[PDB]
RNA sequence: CGACUCUUAGCGGUGGAUCACUCGGCUCGUGCGUCGAUGAAGAACGCAGCUAGCUGCGAGAAUUAAUGUGAAUUGCAGGACACAUUGAUCAUCGACACUUCGAACGCACUUGCGGCCCCGGGUUCCUCCCGGGGCUACGCCUGUCUGAGCGUCGCU
RNA sequence: CGCAGGUGCAGAUCUUGGUGGUAGUAGCAAAUAUUCAAACGAGAACUUUGAAGGCCGAAGUGGAGAAGGGUUCCAUGUGA
RNA sequence: CCAUCUAAGGCUAAAUACCGGCACGAGACCGAUAGUCAACAAGUACCGUAAGGGAAAGUUGAAAAGAACUUUGAAGGGAG
RNA sequence: CGCGACCUCAGAUCAGACGUGGCGACCCGCUGAAUUUAAGCAUAUUAGUCAGCGGAGGAAAAGAAACUAACCAGGAUUCCCUCAGUAACGGCGAGUGAACAGGGAAGAGCCCAGCGCCGAAUCCCCGCCGCGCGUCGCGGCGUGGGAAAUGUGGCGUACGG
């Protein structure tokens, strides 16, 4: 095994802002966070804003 | 060797390379370190700009570049002269000088 | 015995206690050859240390005395001026490493480094 | 005795002379296949090896 | 001839203790170490053997100054001042 | 000029190494002389040499020393570079004036092969693969 | 959560640390509770342990309310020795158990000088650390 | 042979020295790792770096 | 009937795989970046109450002093430390000490042989014998002393 | 659910370790030779003492050295 | 004809390099036939005249509490 | 043919200093192959690379144009990106192969010799005194030595003085 393996990878930018974009909507979605296992009951409103 | 439709490639790896590699795993650390200096720097000469003396316009000596302006390395003896600065005091002001620009 | 409690004595003092104590150390390992009681074999390690914390002042006395007659004199023994490292030892010293030559001195006086800013 | 290494005949027989209070005839040296130095020390006539050794402790 | 009866005759030696060293490599007629070139005032070390370097570099031995010398360094190598008495 | 000091004149190998006997030395005699000046004199500091004679087997230079540790040197500002320890031995690693000239360093088109110090740092420069982290 | 770039939070090195630390290091490493008593007189929390020291066993099979007095610190085996806690080998005779210092709990401390000036010390600290919070 | 320098004799002293069995008091000790000496040397069977 | 042979299972053994563990490595990165004639690196020989090796140390030898710490070290024994008429242990380490080789340095590498100047003991200025101490290597710089030359000259 | 490999062995006269059958087999056959009794001892063809019969036969199977070995020398004890 | 510089003398920090050294931190790495040859009295044992070559070898148990005592055997070794 | 001076040399256990050896990953000066590729092989390549030698420092080397360019011009060195697998070299085969401009990191400039002016204004050593004094600098004095006119110091170095 060597150290100059490419360790590294560059994606565009236009990729990794897409995947925030993504990652943000589908944190709005109740369906979508209980099926991570967020225990999202009793929780008022799940896109959460508070003071 | 060759099959079918290709390029002829011409890899320069005959010259035991692999003694000589350069790997940028210390890239990140070079960059705090560098940032580290500036603003050590910056601080030691607080009040003073922190980024060099005041460098002149100059003009790009090609026919590719010469609509564009950069900085120069100095301003020149004529316009220091015409100015009524020093070329002995310009450098404690603050005023980079090129004793070699025409 | 105790180093500090020898430090107010004599040389004659330190010279007749340091051969008491070889003299008591020639004894024990006489015992030891001779099938002598523990009690003998341990005390050897007790009277080895004093007979080194004995020389230990006698010698320290003397290199300090040592030290008080050559302060001042232009040329010391070896032992006596300091050793930090071959390569410091050879470096200039602190005054000639800031003497300047009257024409340096001229440009510090004449165009010295000024303390400025630029507005926005 | 059992002596140092670096110890000649003229050195062993001054210094048994001086911690002991004793004449000395001669002296004759060895050095041990463990690496340390014995040397014989006759005695004076007038002087009795039994009693310095009763002096010293060895019997 | 050669083998057992040729092994009889070995009863010379051609290498001595050395005196710098300490290897069995002091060669008596001529006078020099195989393994450290005594007489010679540099010490024989050649980059084709890295293994011979790395049994006797620095390092493998005591070390008796410089392990001090490293003490030392931690605090600017001060000499000719004592820690204040109690 | 420098025979190849081969036994017999025998270069094993390629015929493009078989030379022995038209073969020149990278340095100048002059710079030999400031060598074995330097050498046997290994207290003082080399510091120019010039030309005096000449002849048809031998030539004559004459070599400048200093003293770094004379009082009238290290209490003297324009010359206290030279007591510095990184100025020993200028003679044997070509930082003289005739060592320099041998390297082949100076400005311009003509000077390619040492754009980055000397010959060594050049080719260092231009024979090592720059592998980043992001390639 | 360790935030210090000089302080290591790895396996192997803080385990070969503790088991060829210096004498006087484990010293406090060999520290164990006082009682709720002498934590209430004293504002302190725990001491080094120290031969002649009254405790009792928390911990273990010897675990109960006596009250035993330490006979020996045998801060290489990182074991403390105390009167009552024993065994009887196969011969008849009697050994000590070593018992780690962090399951026992002082009951009360061997006073002197040196004592008494560190309890101070860790008094004064935590008195200190409670009005800086306050 | 009888024969021998001074230096020779030291050398071969400082090895009969040191082939001794270890002590038995060893074994006692607080973390003890030896069991015998590993380096017990025969006259007869290994020879002498000299 | 056995014996013998084959197979399978149980149990027992020539054996040390697998699994779990790791005060070890390997790799990357950071800060420093310091040897030596005031004798380095590396060798040799020694040093513990009982201790061969590893380790530590150098004739004061598994350590002295000093500072910090504050009751141990420990395999056995012995005796400190009364645990302030100031101190076990450990750490730190700026004081002291540091055998023989080694660039290695009086000559020589055999515990060989000197020389000069001093000190002590036998005899008394034999320095004759013994012991101890300081010097006694090469190259080279500034200065100093003593010199050489049918070298260039001056006064004679 | 994804990510990444030093990711699957019957072979390579493969590497390291371990183990079989062979096999209780080959073998313990160069230089003439041993026997009787006693002692110690748990135990004796082999140790020791005594008595017999033999050998080396002074260019020795004798008495001493040089190289080389380095404690193998000597006494006591053990019988792993 | 034009452009450009001023050789054969000298000093100079920073940005750059770092498989040796002194201290540190970490890891999608290996996990005792692996990982450094070396996790252990490892450049050790041992081999070669020498230059040089160069290993194997980690794990009782929480705690030695490491089996007192009886008995057979000369003991190793067994039975309790 | 005595006594002096200078010159060129010599000896000294003369008074003070300095060099040697080690480590060597990185750095500087030399020297320097062949295995290999070319499906053979000699030029070429491997490669100014491995081995050999010398010399250092915490960095080294380089460095303030006898430069680039041909533009509406830039402006010491060093390093990074790009230029560029390009211009060019090559049994024009196999293969090798930079630089300038442009963007950045850092950024800093200076000194003699020479020509001159100034009564050698200069420097080393040794004493004494006033000092100061972490292991050594200042001022004076010296009816104290030496170096230096076969040239020390101050001014001044191409940007002119
Ligand atoms: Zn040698």
């Amino acid at each position: 095994t060597k150290t100059w393996r490419r360790w590294h990878r560059r994606v565009n930018t236009t990729q990794k802002r897409y995947a925030i974009c993504s990652a943000l909507a589908a944190s709005a979605l109740p369906a979508l966070v209980m099926s991570k296992g967020h225990r999202i009951e009793e929780v008022p409103e799940l896109p959460l804003v508070v003071e | 060797a060759p099959s079918r439709n290709g390029m002829i490639l011409k890899p320069h790896f005959h010259k035991d390379w692999q003694q000589r590699v350069d790997t940028w795993f210390n890239q990140p650390a070079r960059k705090i370190r560098r940032r580290k200096a500036r603003q050590a720097k910056a601080r030691r000469i607080a009040p003073r700009p922190a980024s060099g003396p005041i460098r002149p316009i100059v003009r790009c000596p090609t026919v590719r570049y010469h609509t564009k302006v950069r900085a120069g390395r100095g301003f020149s003896l004529e316009e220091l002269r015409v100015a009524g600065i020093h070329k002995k005091v310009a450098r404690t002001i603050g005023i980079s000088v090129d004793p070699r620009r025409r | 015995i105790k180093a500090r409690d020898l430090r107010g004595k004599k040389k004659e003092e330190l010279l007749k206690q340091l051969d008491d104590l070889k003299v008591e150390l020639s004894q024990l390992r006489v015992a030891k050859v001779t099938g002598g009681a523990a009690s003998k074999l341990s005390k050897i390690r007790v009277v080895r240390k004093s007979i080194a914390r004995v020389l230990t002042v006698i010698n320290q006395t003397q290199k300090e005395n040592l030290r008080k007659f050559y302060k001042g004199k232009k040329y010391k023994p070896l032992d006596l001026r300091p050793k930090k490292t071959r390569a410091m030892r050879r470096r200039l010293t602190k005054h000639e490493e800031k003497l300047k030559t009257k024409k340096q001195q001229r440009k510090e006086r004449l165009y010295p480094l000024r303390k400025y800013a630029v507005k926005a | 005795f059992i002596v140092d290494v670096k110890a000649n005949k003229h050195q062993i027989k001054q210094a048994v002379k001086k911690l002991y209070d004793i004449d000395v005839a001669k002296v004759n040296t060895l050095i041990r296949p463990d690496g340390e130095k014995k040397a014989y020390v006759r005695l004076a006539p007038d002087y009795d090896a039994l009693d310095v050794a009763n002096k010293i402790g060895i019997i | 001839t050669k083998g057992t009866s040729s092994f009889g005759k070995r009863r010379n030696k051609t290498h001595t203790l050395c005196r710098r060293c300490g290897s069995k490599a002091y060669h008596l007629q001529k006078s020099t170490c195989g393994k450290c070139g005594y007489p010679a005032k540099r010490k024989r070390k050649y980059n084709w053997s890295a293994k011979a370097k790395r049994r006797n570099t620095t390092g493998t031995g005591r070390m008796r100054h410089l392990k001090i010398v490293y003490r030392r360094f931690r605090h600017g190598f001060r000499e000719g001042t004592t820690p204040k008495p109690k | 000029g420098r025979k190849r000091p081969v036994p017999k004149g025998a270069t094993y190998g390629k015929p493009v190494h078989h030379g022995v006997n038209q073969l020149k030395f990278a340095r100048s005699l002059q710079s030999v002389a400031e060598e074995r000046a330097g050498r046997h004199c290994g207290a003082l500091r080399v510091l120019n040499s010039y030309w005096v004679g000449e002849d048809s087997t031998y030539k004559f230079f004459e070599v400048i020393l200093i003293d770094p540790f004379h009082k009238a040197i290290r209490r003297n500002p324009d010359t206290q570079w030279i007591t510095k320890p990184v100025h020993k031995h200028r003679e044997m690693r070509g930082l003289t004036s005739a060592g320099r000239k041998s390297r082949g360093l100076g400005k311009g088109h003509k000077f390619h092969h040492t754009i980055g110090g000397s010959r060594r740092a050049a080719w260092r420069r231009r024979n090592t693969l720059q592998l980043h982290r992001y390639r | 959560m360790k935030f210090n770039p000089f302080v290591t939070s790895d396996r192997s090195k803080n385990r070969k640390r503790h088991f060829n630390a210096p004498s006087h290091i484990r010293r406090k490493i060999m520290s164990s509770p006082l009682s709720k008593e002498l934590r209430q007189k004293y504002n302190v929390r725990s001491m080094p342990i120290r031969k002649d020291d009254e405790v009792q066993v928390v911990r273990g099979h010897y675990k109960g309310q006596q009250i035993g007095k330490v006979v020996q610190v045998y801060r290489k085996k990182y074991v403390i020795y105390i009167e009552r806690v024993q065994r009887e080998k196969a011969n008849g005779t009697t050994v000590h158990v070593g018992i780690h210092p962090s399951k026992v709990v002082i009951t009360r401390l061997k006073l002197d000088k040196d004592r008494k000036k560190i309890l101070e010390r860790k008094a004064k600290s935590r008195q200190v650390g409670k009005e800086k919070g306050k | 042979s009888s024969h021998k320098t001074f230096r020779i004799k030291r050398f071969l002293a400082k090895k009969q020295k040191q082939n001794r069995p270890i002590p038995q008091w060893i074994r006692m000790k607080t973390g003890n790792k030896i069991r015998y000496n590993s380096k017990r040397r025969h006259w007869r069977r290994t020879k002498l770096g000299l």
